[PDB]
């Protein structure tokens, strides 16, 4: 009933561009740690038995 | 540096292997004693006149 128009100021555009750089670094860091974890598990652990 | 940490963890779990056990077998053993005198229980009873 009270839908508000969206205003895209220069501050909002600049804030989003900063977020894009942060997200890119975050995904890159996560991918590296996944690779490190997968190598560590394969070398140091085996299957379980009852 | 990441590889150094991964190789260190793997070597740590490879070093967690037992070698042997050492213990003492002493149950059942007791200390002896030495008796210096034979316990004879003899007395000599003789009359006054020796009869």
């Amino acid at each position: 009933f009270a839908l508000a128009q969206i205003n895209a100021d220069d501050e909002f555009i600049g804030a989003i561009d900063k977020e894009s750089a942060e997200y890119l670094d975050e995904y890159a860091t996560l991918a590296r740690d996944i690779s490190n974890s997968l190598t560590l598990v394969k070398a140091a652990f085996g299957p379980l038995e009852r | 540096e990441d590889m150094a940490k991964i190789y260190g963890a793997v070597a740590a779990v490879s070093k967690n292997v037992n070698s042997s056990v050492t213990y003492e077998v002493k149950r059942g053993t007791h200390e002896l004693i030495k008796v210096p005198t034979i316990p004879h229980n003899l007395v000599l009873i003789q009359s006054d006149n020796g009869k």
